[PDB]
């Protein structure tokens, strides 16, 4: 299977993050490929990361393919776990994007970037912190955990955009971005500029 | 969209499951919660309706292999991000002619076994599919022939409108 991903955006970070869990199961082949190079047939626009799998379907969504990764692995799915990707696909993303773009494109900083995530940083945190766990749905990191902290890197590797008092969210964070996969995906994906690589893809996205 | 609570009142009757459930909404996009009789609270409608097909013994609408599955999902997310969102409101049309394209070779969204992910996409499209031209529909022929098969699949469309095609 081959799986297609561009230098800064920032979707390649969970999936990267995840190609791992494909290790027993199958060669991932990884291919860096242009933002703007039509990978899927069916699709018009050009979409980054694709996985092409062996069976000649496509998977277009960076969540499907974090999940097919662990499904791989012999990770099973459970509901706690499809309610945090969809909340990340539906909640989160919006907020996240917005947040970046202020950041990156128009030199925004402090409360100007955040005030767009606050609530969606703070549910993670009143989440962590409820239950006693140091992970989202389970006792060590599994889907969940990877997808958030995929998205999230990007805003909260500048530790200026991790609220204090969210204490919960910030041990959570650190512990994942401290550890291998995440580490080199993050190294892989942004390129060690920041958030600085990330500009050619977020000046191509719509103003909110 | 069709409101949540509704969609969920269609999936239980669709899913054979005889005690429908009270759902609440949560929030200012009305997200749909469901409280479980000894279990935990859901949010969200994918993830409420995958946990309703478990209730009713069919998780093989999940999917049946890692990549089926991995498959549902995706066309489930397509459902509440792109069918639901600005995407089709913008843009409707390269929706339609991508998912068009999409479906030249398959009778079902994931291969040939009806899924979760195929009654979810009808329900969410059915509103714009409605709306449609007769010339629209001849030019999505391969969205009208799913559309068609899952109008008239047993359970589903219950109190939903038939859409007219031609064979």
């Amino acid at each position: 299977m081959r799986l297609f991903v561009s230098d800064g955006v920032p979707g390649c970070l969970p999936v990267l993050a995840a190609a791992g869990r494909a290790r027993g199961r199958a060669e991932v082949l990884i291919s860096t490929v242009g933002p703007e190079d039509c990978v899927v047939p069916f699709l018009t626009r050009p979409k980054v990361p694709v996985l092409q799998l062996d069976s000649g379907n496509y998977l277009f969504s960076t969540s499907a393919i974090c999940r097919y990764f662990f499904l791989l692995s012999g990770w099973e799915q459970d509901d706690l776990t499809n309610q945090w990707l969809e909340w990340e696909a539906t909640e989160l993303q919006p907020a996240l994007s917005a947040a970046l773009y202020y950041l990156v494109v128009q030199g925004k900083k402090g409360e100007d970037v955040l005030g767009s995530v606050r609530r969606a940083l703070t549910h993670i945190d009143h989440s962590l912190s409820r239950q006693n766990c140091p992970f989202l749905a389970g006792e060590t990191e599994s889907l969940a955990d990877i997808v958030l902290w995929g998205a999230l890197y990007p805003l909260l590797q500048d530790p200026a955009y991790l609220p204090e008092e969210l204490s919960a969210l910030h041990s959570w964070f650190q512990t994942l971005s401290t550890q291998e996969p995440c580490q080199r995906a993050a190294e892989t994906v942004l390129k060690q500029q920041g958030v600085l690589a990330l500009r050619p893809y977020l000046q191509k996205q719509p103003q909110p | 969209s069709m409101a949540a609570a509704a969609e969920l009142s269609l999936l239980e009757k669709s899913l054979g499951l005889s005690k429908g459930n009270k759902y609440s909404a949560q929030g200012e996009r009305q997200i749909p919660v469901l409280q479980t009789n000894n279990g935990p609270s859901l949010t969200g409608l994918t993830t409420i309706a995958a946990h309703l097909v478990k209730q009713a013994n069919k998780e093989y609408l999940l999917g049946s292999t890692a990549e089926e599955k991995a498959i549902v999902q995706q066309w489930l997310e397509y459902r509440v991000t792109q069918v639901d969102g600005h995407s089709s409101k913008n843009d409707i049309h390269t929706l339609l002619k991508d998912l068009n394209s999409y479906l030249e070779d398959k009778v079902y969204l994931t291969g040939y076994n009806f899924t979760l992910a195929d009654i979810l996409l009808y329900y969410g499209l059915h509103r714009f599919i409605v709306d449609l031209t007769v010339q629209e529909k001849e030019k999505y022929l391969n969205v009208s022939r799913w559309f068609s098969h899952i109008q008239h699949y047993p359970g589903i469309r219950q109190h939903l409108s038939s859409v007219v095609f031609i064979k």
